[PDB]
RNA sequence: UCUCCAGGCAUACGCGUAUAACAACUCGGAUAACCAUUGUUAGUUAAUCAGAAUAGGCAAUAAUCACACUAUAAAUCA
RNA sequence: AACUAAUCCUAGCCCUAGCCCUACACAAAUAUAAUUAUACUAUUAUAUAAAUCAAAACAUUUAUCCACUAAAAGUAUUGGAGAAAGAAAUUCGUAAGGAGCUAUAGAACUAGUACCGCAAGGGAAAGAUGAAAGACUAAUUAAAAGUAAGAACAAGCAAAGAUUAAACCUUGUACCUUUUGCAUAAUGAACUAACUAGAAAACUUCUAACUAAAAGAAUUACAGCUAGAAACCCCGAAACCAAACGAGCUACCUAAAAACAAUUUUAUGAAUCAACUCGUCUAUGUGGCAAAAUAGUGAGAAGAUUUUUAGGUAGAGGUGAAAAGCCU
């Protein structure tokens, strides 16, 4: 047990200058010992990760899985616990910036087999954290244009030295 | 307060049998009392009422068991009532 | 391997107390006391042990005859299978004959 | 597969198996297999009257409690015999022979409530 | 129990479970010994904080866990925190006294707000007496109201409770008779019958 | 083949109030509540026991107010004695200046958020209000040169604890910062004129008893304050399939 | 209400609260709803159902619808 | 920028020394199917310890197992005179601590409890805030394997020499044990943490004390004698003997009982065929519903029949319509 996402939501940073750019906020939430798999978990997780939380929030209404209702609560209370103790003016000004699933405490029992033998079965646990920052989502991953490609390549070549030698 | 021992070898044994059936009706009173609150679910009133009357009790059970086992003393010397 | 998170408590001794200061006294008790008494006679332990020592074998029968009749049923008893594997690991096996 | 630490009672085994939970037995099975209840052995509680009782189940805290002193024998007998005698001995009208005349019983048979061994519950 | 520790809340209160669950197995308290004698510290009695936070600060006691050689003094040592916190509310800030070992602590002599200590001797009378050992002089057990509250004098004879002149009537007369002899006698029951032989073995 | 297997052992672990609050809450239970053995310590009461209703127009006295406060003593005059029985030294001329060493001493300790010189200064019903709402939260706060000398309104004592009222008027600078170090409330620093009325009381019993702040009374005809800069959303009735918006 | 399946109610031996309601939603049911799970409170009422005095004397003749009928393995305290 | 986790100190324990004991627990109940208030039928240890093991087998035999220290002395004696065993006479003596353990350690122990076996019996695991919880239970840690943060990009025991460059280019037949001193063999290892195997002083060497003498009584000596230091592991059978515990499974028997419809023969270890008993064949299953079952198909079904309840026979034995079959 180590519970240190919980006191992250509690750093204090000194006043700003009157100039300096307005820092983003950040929120720190996340739920314990849920009757889930990591694995499972992680495939919600990862959906959702880089998007905004009224863009996060729409589709995971609409997956089947169990573990989308799940997450789709933690949203909601990161939503809230923003706006009225993190100063977030706005609900619709923040985006997931990072989301994933961690192992929780199991519990350990016997599933029963066909000749008096038997197996160890692990009833599963898992936790989910998030956090949240202000700001709309940063722009996608752009690819690498045929220019881009063919100047690396020659900046590649460039760099080479005669090796071996004075 | 509830009945002392002292207070009670004042008594003869007259009041010693009757204060122990005034004593009785009280023990039950409290213990219909106590679990009727546990069927409804509600702390008992002054529970403390129960502890003092048992105490009572007690204490006139061995005022009565006192004289009666100075009693044998003086005309058997026996330690105990029964045999063994 | 794992290791402390913390430094244990700082352990002190008194090289001073009535103990330390004295030992060793009245060890020559004998040849500066015109040998009235001999050294190995100041010796606190075992009945069966002071004053000598043997290996266990040795340690083990010796323990027997002091207290053989004062020892506890099970006691006894395991001393007395202590000897016998002693017995034959010291007599019959060794690398050396 | 039995349950060695659960009491023995009758609810448990076969119907032949049968005992009590202590009741006190109240009358005679005779022959044919009847029962003959026997009044005598049934308990009677002997309940006095108590009209015009001054004392009721909780004491007034105002009230100084006593020093306790747990009964004697010796303190019994200084209080109820000792009198009788030391009066009788100035008179002189005291034999050991008539040590009942002050109350002493030779043997407790015949006494309805035998001191040893107790015939009389509680 | 080997595994108990004594806290500040009244054994036996809803704190008390709380804290002592059977499976507890906190580490033992080592508390110095302290013989029934060799205590002097009785709740009432002013006393003055030798060192901590309100060192030098004199003090009542209110309150003895002989278990943990502990006093707590009325206003002093005290800390903060929340009463009566709910989901709806934060609750009312009150100022909580904190435990005090008995060597951190001294009585006071009665005349002069000093604190002097003292020894227990006998008087004239033989009652055991607290004597200070320097300017000797008696301090005078402070009377304190008892812990169930109930005051004695301002007590009123209410039904189901005795006057305190029946209490103190006495009427046991000595004499060689049981109570299953005085009874029958005294309520006219008659019995001529006497139980068979038994053979006890 | 073998066979061997371990118990699920029953694992209770609530060891604390939170996790046995929730067990017994589960597993049900009666818990009567209790007379406490030794009763608690209040070094304060929540509330005036008589709350002076401020005047109408004393903004506009711009002597005056202690002319009126003269008038006004006589029914605060009973609480005066009260305080030369158990104290003897307090004074109602003298009173305003140390008043306002513990005003503005007080409000200093908020920039540090000194808790320990807080509760020797304000009382234990005013230190919750200071400083609840002030948790990872960054509060400059400055005195401005006073706009008037303070006076006592009204002074009253029930039990024993005697209560003082102060009018305050001074300009002073407050700024207040989110825990990211932006701006919320306040300003940087411009002054602002402020009249206020201030409770101060002390234990008249307890012998290390001493006057600290306690409640401010705040006046009907006082002047909206400065408004908070962030926008907010009042938002709207949650109504269920069944229920329809009216 | 509809569709379809076809060992069910008691007794004995055994088991020992798994019974019933309420409340919880950690654990158990190999998943859910719901509880068989957790906690609290209750419960199964009998003269008929069921279970738990002495000393002598003396018995040739089955059962099977017991009549017919035969047989052989020769067959229950009063 | 963290999940799983890790850190921790006292609960008790160990060996001695001293010391015989006089801890035999209200009231009630228990030898009846213990813990059921009263009569029935009454109540009582054991003939010599064996074997393993050693004698490189085994058959006589085999220290301890099975009467004060040191010396005489490993001497006299005994012994398939082998392994081995081993005296006495006679001398001598007034006799509370820890270079122990600290939660996989120390006792099995938080407990002879849970759990397992019909029974005898076998037998665990674990805990961790602070002065105060009548201060919202602390802390503390890039720290194990395992994951996440952050899937991958021709080519190869995964590396090394390198290089401007992570990969391309060059060089390179996993480890241990084991076989011959060879493996592309053959054994053993998913990984992490903790635990887990060389021990004795006759002879020798080295170092000192005194020295024809050495040794704090008995010993050795034609330079010796005394003291010191220096040495020889771990895990694993099939078995053998003693004494308890088992016939609620199963073989057999005693006693008290129960079930058998319809049809045809007749008057029955006869016939057709259910209940019921059994288990020829095929198929599925194969960690299975099942540590022997399921679906079909088959045999008997008034008898040497099946079933129920209680009791008896116990391992050098019991039982056996003999399969060396059964006896939890
Ligand atoms: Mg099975
Ligand atoms: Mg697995
Ligand atoms: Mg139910
Ligand atoms: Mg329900
Ligand atoms: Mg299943
Ligand atoms: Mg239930
Ligand atoms: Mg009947
Ligand atoms: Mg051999
Ligand atoms: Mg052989
Ligand atoms: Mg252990
Ligand atoms: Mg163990
Ligand atoms: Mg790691
Ligand atoms: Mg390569
Ligand atoms: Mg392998
Ligand atoms: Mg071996
Ligand atoms: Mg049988
Ligand atoms: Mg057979
Ligand atoms: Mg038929
Ligand atoms: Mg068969
Ligand atoms: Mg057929
Ligand atoms: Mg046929
Ligand atoms: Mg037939
Ligand atoms: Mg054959
Ligand atoms: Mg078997």
């Amino acid at each position: 047990i180590s519970r240190k996402w919980e006191k992250k939501n509690k750093i204090v940073y000194p006043p700003q200058l009157p100039g300096e750019p307005r820092r983003p906020a950040e929120i720190y939430h996340c739920r314990r010992q849920i009757k889930y798999s990591k694995d499972k978990m992680w495939y919600l997780a990862k959906m959702i990760r880089g998007m905004s939380i009224d863009q996060a929030l729409a589709q995971l209404e609409f997956n089947d899985k169990k573990g989308a209702q799940i997450i789709k609560e933690v949203l909601l209370e990161a939503q809230d616990m923003a706006v009225r103790d993190h100063n977030v003016e706005f609900r619709s000004n923040l985006h997931i910036a990072e989301s994933t699933s961690g192992r929780g405490q199991c519990l350990k029992r016997i599933r029963y087999h066909g000749r008096g033998r038997f197996g160890i079965m692990e009833k599963v646990y898992c936790h989910y954290f998030v956090k949240l920052v202000e700001g709309p989502p940063p722009p996608p991953e752009v690819p690498k244009t045929a220019v881009d490609h063919a100047k690396d390549y020659i900046q590649q070549l460039r760099s080479r030295t005669i090796i071996h030698t004075l | 307060a509830s009945w002392t021992c002292q207070q009670l070898r004042n008594k003869s044994n007259e009041d010693l049998h009757k204060l122990w059936y005034v004593l009785l009706k009280e023990r039950n009173m409290l213990l219909t009392l106590e679990q009727e609150a546990k069927r409804q679910r509600l702390p008992m009133p002054s529970p403390e009422r129960l502890e003092k009357v048992v105490d009572s009790m007690d204490n006139v059970d061995k005022v009565v068991q006192e004289r009666e086992d100075a009693l044998r003393l003086l005309q058997t010397g026996q330690e105990k009532p029964r045999p063994g | 391997a794992f290791v402390r998170l913390t430094l244990p408590p700082p352990k002190v001794v008194d090289r001073w107390n009535e103990k330390r200061a004295l030992f060793g006294v009245y060890d020559n008790i004998g040849i500066l006391g015109n040998f009235e008494k001999h050294p190995k006679e100041l010796i606190k332990g075992p009945v069966w042990l002071r004053g000598w020592r043997g290996n266990e074998l040795q340690r083990c029968v010796r323990k027997k005859k002091f207290v053989g009749n004062r020892m506890f049923i099970e006691d006894l008893h395991n001393l007395n299978k202590r000897i016998s594997y002693l017995y034959k690991h010291f007599n019959r096996h060794g690398k050396y004959r | 597969g039995a349950d060695r630490m659960s009491k023995w009672t009758s609810k448990r085994g076969p119907r032949t198996f049968t005992k009590s939970r202590g009741a006190k037995k109240t009358g005679i099975y005779t022959s044919d297999r009847k029962f003959v209840q026997i009044k005598e052995m049934v308990p009677e509680f002997v309940v006095p009257d108590l009209t015009g009782f001054k004392l009721k189940p909780y004491v007034n805290y105002r009230a100084p409690a006593g020093i306790d002193t747990p009964l004697t024998a010796k303190a019994l007998f200084q209080e109820t015999v000792a009198p009788a005698i030391e009066k009788d001995f100035k008179e002189g009208t005291f034999d050991a022979n008539n040590l009942e005349k002050y109350g002493f019983e030779p043997t407790q048979e015949g006494k309805l409530f035998q001191l040893y061994p107790k015939n009389f519950p509680r | 129990s080997p595994f108990y520790r004594y806290g500040m809340s009244r054994p036996g209160s809803i704190a008390d479970k709380r804290k002592n669950p059977p499976w507890s197995r906190r580490r033992p308290v080592v508390v110095e010994p302290i013989s029934d004698e060799d205590w002097h510290l009785f709740c009432g009695d002013m006393v003055e904080i030798l060192e901590g936070k309100d060192a030098g600060k004199q003090g009542k006691v209110v309150q003895v866990v002989r278990q943990r050689n502990w006093v707590v003094l009325e206003g002093l040592n005290t800390h903060y925190r929340y009463i009566g916190r709910t989901k709806d509310h934060r609750g009312t800030m009150i100022a909580s006294e904190a435990p005090l070992l008995h060597h951190q602590v001294k009585l006071v002599d009665p005349v002069d707000r000093k604190p002097t200590e003292i020894q227990w001797r006998f008087t004239e009378a033989g009652e055991r007496v607290r004597v200070s050992t320097r300017s000797g002089r008696i301090i005078p057990k402070p009377e304190f109201p008892r812990a169930d509250g109930i005051v004695p004098e301002t007590w009123t004879d209410g039904p189901k409770d005795t006057s305190v002149e029946d209490a103190l009537e006495r009427t046991y007369v000595p004499r060689l008779k049981t109570l299953e002899e005085d009874v029958m006698e005294a309520m006219g029951i008659q019995e001529t019958r006497r139980f068979k032989k038994v053979y006890w073995y | 083949t073998k066979s061997r297997f371990r118990p699920p052992t029953p694992e209770p672990k609530y060891k604390t109030e939170k996790e046995f609050l929730e067990y017994a809450r589960k597993a049900g239970l009666v818990i009567p509540q209790e007379r406490l053995e030794r009763p608690i310590h209040l070094a304060c009461t929540a509330g005036i026991f008589d709350p002076y209703v401020p005047p109408e127009g004393d903004a506009r006295m711009s002597l005056t107010q202690r002319t009126e406060r003269l008038r006004k003593n006589a029914a605060s005059q009973l609480a005066i004695r009260k305080i030369r029985e158990f104290d003897a030294n307090f004074k109602t001329k003298d009173f305003p200046e140390k008043a306002k060493d513990i005003f503005i001493e007080a409000h200093l300790c908020l920039n540090n958020s000194d808790h320990d010189r807080l509760h020797t200064l304000v009382t234990e019903h005013c230190f919750p209000d200071m400083v609840w709402d002030l948790k990872y939260k960054t509060v400059r706060w400055g005195f401005v040169e006073s706009l008037e000398p303070a006076q006592v309104v009204h002074v009253r004592c029930s039990g024993m604890y005697g209560q003082v009222t102060v009018r305050l008027h001074t300009r002073q600078t407050l700024a207040i910062y989110d825990r990211f170090g932006r701006l919320m409330y306040g300003q940087e620093d411009v002054p602002k004129d402020v009249l206020e009325y201030v409770v101060f009381e002390r234990h008249l019993m307890n012998p290390y008893g001493s006057w600290r702040m306690h409640a401010k009374i705040v006046p009907a005809w006082a002047p909206p304050k400065q408004p908070i800069l962030k926008t907010l959303m009042i938002p709207g009735p949650q109504l269920k399939p069944w229920e329809e918006y009216e």
